[PDB]
């Protein structure tokens, strides 16, 4: 038991290219998407871990 | 090392304020300081170029790994530390060498100025030894202007300086 749960949830992701299609088939145990993210790429970003305040 | 800045000239002049290297005269018309502007300008240009060359030669975030990628994390850490060590070493070494080269450059400039004045006065003056010459002739501000320019007339005072020598 972690967070008072005995079962588990595995989380998966994918990237769909323009003009391509994704297909979901199930007979159970699927947590379906509701919101997807259209994403645009440009270099010069990143992820930093900081406790510094933002101004 | 050329033995001029801390050598036969044993001290700097706070009086000199118009240049880095220069001259001090004691006529019957008065005393004064006067910098050698050509040498100072050339030195300033060369040192500015040196600083710019040091600047022009030099010119990220971390990655996250799970517990089953300790080898790749150690590889990343090794790469980062190795590059950091190399660049630290390069910066320190460059500064340390460049400082000596600059100081020797200034020493060479002072010694060359002394040499140029000596090869112009010859026997019409006497080397005191501290950096100065005592003229054997009584020649005025026009004289020291000529010495500073580099247009000294040795035959003009050769006879006059001979009796006093």
């Amino acid at each position: 038991k972690v967070r008072d749960q005995e079962g588990r949830m595995n989380y998966y992701w994918t990237l769909v290219e323009p003009g391509d299609k994704i297909t979901f088939e199930a007979t159970g145990n699927l947590v379906v998407p509701r919101y997807a993210f259209t994403m645009e790429r440009d270099a010069g970003s990143g992820i930093i871990i900081s406790d510094t305040p933002v101004h | 090392l050329f033995g001029a800045i801390a050598g036969f000239i044993e001290g700097g002049w706070t009086g000199m304020v118009d240049g880095w290297y220069g001259y001090h005269h004691q006529n019957e018309q008065g005393s004064g300081y006067a910098a050698d502007l050509k040498s100072t300008q050339n030195a300033i240009d060369k040192i500015t170029n040196k600083v710019n060359s040091v600047i022009e030669k030099m010119n990220a975030v971390g990655k996250e790994f799970n517990h089953l990628e300790k080898r790749i994390e150690n590889l990343n850490k090794k790469v980062d530390d190795g590059f950091l060590d190399i660049w630290t070493y390069n910066a320190e070494l460059l500064v340390l060498l460049e400082n000596e080269r600059t100081l020797d450059y200034h020493d060479s400039n002072v010694k060359n100025l002394y040499e140029k004045v000596r090869n112009q006065l010859k026997n019409n003056a006497k080397e005191i030894g501290n950096g100065c010459f005592e003229f054997y002739h009584k020649c005025d501000n026009t004289c020291m202007e000529s010495v500073k320019n580099g247009t000294y007339d040795y035959p003009k005072y050769s006879e006059e300086a001979k009796l006093n020598r």
